[PDB]
């Protein structure tokens, strides 16, 4: 599964396109989308233009018709897969204005992890890195399996264990092990706090 | 590619059927390379000397024998009982005061191909399993 | 050339701010070899699978939380907390009696380059500071 | 053939003259590789960094001086008084009650080649010798 | 010292043939034996036939007359050196009887070690792996030294280092350690039993 | 930094070398000189004959004008930089008579220590291993940095680390760590002694 990212120029027109590859007939309930301006936020609900696909190269084509100020941003190629579960996130490009405009795209920006001279597009909360970002690939994303979680925009390989609420200490899981939320541990029923080693019980008696 | 693994506790680590402590192998912290996993015990696949370890994080709110044995055992079909190999005995508990004591030991043991090593507390009932990164055993050829 | 290192407890270990404790790398006993230090804080240069290990001599005259945690923590660009390998949890304490307890522990953790391991005291007035020789991190790669 | 050796409490372990614990060798889990053994001390055959190791089993029935030094020591031509590497204190212990207290550390330390270290726990009387699985010495280049 | 197992047929006859080599004139007590369906109890007490040398190949040879069902079996070459004190454990062979008959010898037998791809006879308790049974040599076996024991058929390379009682516990040497049993720990002359670890006590005051 | 020993003979006569090598103009405070039979011990205060410099290679000579039975002994080659503060070890040498004499210089002496074939001279206390003795060269050696000490003859390649007295143990150094001695700690003001390590206050209560 692969994710590029060009930008096509002809006359006043600016065409942006995100290129999508995956299995044939395993894209039903596949969205290939694109963001202007968000940080590491970027989602269908909150993308430009979509194209949700139904059934081995796919592509969606954003064209910007004039050159303007208010176009200027920053922009992000991704991907999300229904029958994978997998996300995918193209490498952060931009456009700037002044009379004139330019496309771009060591101090990697807030959503990006740093993977030896590159920068890569983290990966969403509950993500894990499935595969790190070529230079013309971008960063995918497999989700935590069940009993870990990822709580944060993150570059990790591997999603952080889940905290087991230890019965024998009476306590139980006030919150349950979410793929975003770690578990919290309250005290058992009919169990009150002995002591706490932070805003949570660390051991209950009944 | 030298031999090395490190597996951490887990919801199923307490069998407490008179079984060694189980342990997980791939989510977070945990990890196998050229070393193989059988019913809570490490599998050698190239034999030779190996540095072997465990910590182990005990507790509770106080005290029911206050001897308790926490050991590094070789299972192996040149013996039929079970080879300790590395054992420490700690005793660190009225009931009515919390108390944690880490318990950790290593060493260099030689295994022969396909030979097993396992870890034993003794009153699994005071191993006290939290994140996993509280309690662990692996081992890496020197 | 293996990456290998082992610091040292200093004059200035205990920042006491809520910053990890600082190790000496030059003096003594302490040295490094494939591997900086910054800010109390082992750095990899050279990626892979590290043996991890830190000691630290506790003791007082008497108690002041009886519960003392001792960890091992990675520091990366790819999360934006700390993250928790290796960590024990102690309770060794009237204050009329003198007390000592070392805390060690280690285990092998993968690490990628420039990603950083410190190491956390919960309550760094425990700490026991003589010679060095008392209380050390370091790591070599397996 | 890296240098690696493991070796285990003897019946001559505690001479208890001011000398330094002995150990077995060649019996059970003792073993050397590319690393000769001296009056209680681990021998460098080949110069460079050494991960060295030592548990010890302490316990008895109730208490006699409370803090117990257990420490590697490097003998050296290099200086006339023994070098300390890695040394913890505890204090585990009326004598109406029994207790066990097992006593771990390691750590990376350079060693030129004829070089010696040893192992010293500081009252002697406390070391508990039951199999030599729960007391050993042993270190492998890094 | 080599140990070889063969089986030469002539119309109605088969003979088997167990082969020992030693230095001549140190086989004065030197015991080769042959043994049917012995679980590793096999010896010269157990054996079918022997030969007790007397003064550098020495042989053994036991010849079945008629095949028949009862002789069908498994069969063990095994030889013992009074000077030496060493054992040897030629390969497990069988007789199988149908009609007709055929000789045999990953899933290796209770009396076996697997040692790579081939299975090797265990040394006898209180006996050490001096040295690992061959394609066409059988196991060595060393007596183990004092201050160490082996308590089962085994094919361990080094002897189990027998436990000491230790007096500042008040305990003393219940039984003493032989080369095929651990030596156990009672309390000492006027103590009495304070815990107990197992069936046995850990700590005796006075 | 360099030096030599060599020993040219003329007739009756008999003369010591020690040759010595210095940056041009940084001699100004500069001694070398040679000691008959000093175990270490060796200085101006204790020489034979020095050349005390005043301002690149330098030179040392005593002349033997007859071969005696009590000239026999051991010599030692030794420097010292007043503005850099090092010392240097010359090769340990000796005299032997007889009638006759010969001069000469794996069982290294006490005041040397080995380094791989050769032998080397040990360093002064407070006195680090800055350079390793040559076949021709001899050995060097740096004062102790502060907060450290050598309190002993010496081929240590780094200084000891002076012992800290904690506060919190209601400790204070009874002893300040000079450079040829390891810091001591009695207890602090209005402090008394709760237990011994040795011959010194472990931990202090007031
Ligand atoms: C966290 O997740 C666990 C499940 O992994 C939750 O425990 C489960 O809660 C459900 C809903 O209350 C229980 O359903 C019950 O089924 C019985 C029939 O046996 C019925 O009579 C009850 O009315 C109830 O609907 C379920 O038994 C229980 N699962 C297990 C295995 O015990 C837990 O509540 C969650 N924690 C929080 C705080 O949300
Ligand atoms: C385990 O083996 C040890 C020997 O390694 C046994 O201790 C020994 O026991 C013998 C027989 O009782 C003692 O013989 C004695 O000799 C004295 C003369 O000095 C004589 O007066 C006594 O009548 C007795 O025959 C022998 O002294 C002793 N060995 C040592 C070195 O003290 C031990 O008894 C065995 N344990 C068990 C429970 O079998
Ligand atoms: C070991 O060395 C330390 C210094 O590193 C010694 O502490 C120092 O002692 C001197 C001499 O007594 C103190 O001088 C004082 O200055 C004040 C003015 O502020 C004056 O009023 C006093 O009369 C006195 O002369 C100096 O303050 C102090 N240094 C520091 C930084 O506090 C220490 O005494 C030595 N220990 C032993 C046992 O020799
Ligand atoms: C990303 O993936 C696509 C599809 O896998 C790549 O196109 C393939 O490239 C391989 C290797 O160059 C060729 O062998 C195949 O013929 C291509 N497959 C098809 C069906 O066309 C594409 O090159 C990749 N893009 C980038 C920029 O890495
Ligand atoms: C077992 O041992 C015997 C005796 O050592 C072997 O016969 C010897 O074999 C070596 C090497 O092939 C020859 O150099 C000698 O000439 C033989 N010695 C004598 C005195 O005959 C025999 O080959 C071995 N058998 C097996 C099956 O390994
Ligand atoms: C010790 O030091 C002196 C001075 O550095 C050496 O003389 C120099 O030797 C180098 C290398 O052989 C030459 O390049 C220089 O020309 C010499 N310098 C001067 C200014 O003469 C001397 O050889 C050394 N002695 C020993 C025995 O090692």
């Amino acid at each position: 599964i692969n994710i590029t990212s060009s930008a096509s120029q002809e006359g006043t027109r600016l065409n942006l396109i995100c290129t999508v590859w995956h299995k044939k007939e395993e894209a039903e309930g596949f969205v290939v989308f694109l963001c202007k301006d968000r940080s590491g936020d970027c989602s269908p609900e909150t993308s430009l233009k979509q194209l949700r696909l139904k059934r081995i190269s796919s592509q969606l084509m954003f064209t910007i018709s004039q050159v303007t100020p208010l176009h200027s941003g920053t922009y992000q190629c991704c991907a999300r897969s229904q029958k994978s579960g997998i996300r995918l996130q193209g490498h952060f490009f931009s456009i700037l204005f002044t009379g004139n405009y330019t496309v771009t795209g060591p101090s990697c920006k807030e959503d990006e992890y740093p993977v030896g001279s590159e920068c890569c597009p983290k990966c969403s909360p509950g993500y894990r890195v499935k595969e790190a970002c070529g230079e013309l690939t971008g960063t995918v994303c497999e989700p935590c399996p069940p009993g870990t979680y990822i709580a944060h925009l993150n570059g990790l390989s591997k999603c952080l264990q889940c905290q087991m609420c230890d019965p024998a200490m009476g306590l139980r899981a006030s919150r349950n092990c979410s793929r975003t939320e770690n578990a919290v541990c309250g005290c058992s029923p009919g169990h009150f706090c002995i002591v706490q080693d932070g805003d949570h019980c660390a051991a209950c008696r009944a | 590619v030298n031999p090395a693994a490190h597996l951490t506790g887990a919801n199923s680590s307490l069998t407490g059927s008179g079984g060694p402590l189980l342990w997980e192998t791939q989510l977070g912290l945990a990890f196998l390379r050229g070393l193989s996993y059988h019913d809570g015990a490490l599998v050698v696949t190239k034999a030779g000397y190996y540095y072997i370890y465990s910590k182990v994080q005990l507790g509770g709110v106080g005290c029911p024998a206050s001897t308790i044995t926490h050991g590094l055992y070789k299972r192996t079909p040149r013996y039929p009982e079970e080879l300790e190999l590395l054992v420490s005995q700690q005793s660190p508990c009225s009931s009515s005061r919390v108390w944690w004591d880490s318990s950790f030991l290593g060493g260099v043991v030689h295994l022969e191909a396909g030979e097993e090593v396992v870890v034993r507390v003794l009153d699994e009932r005071l191993v006290r399993l939290r994140d996993g990164t509280r309690s662990y055993f692996g081992a890496f050829m020197v």
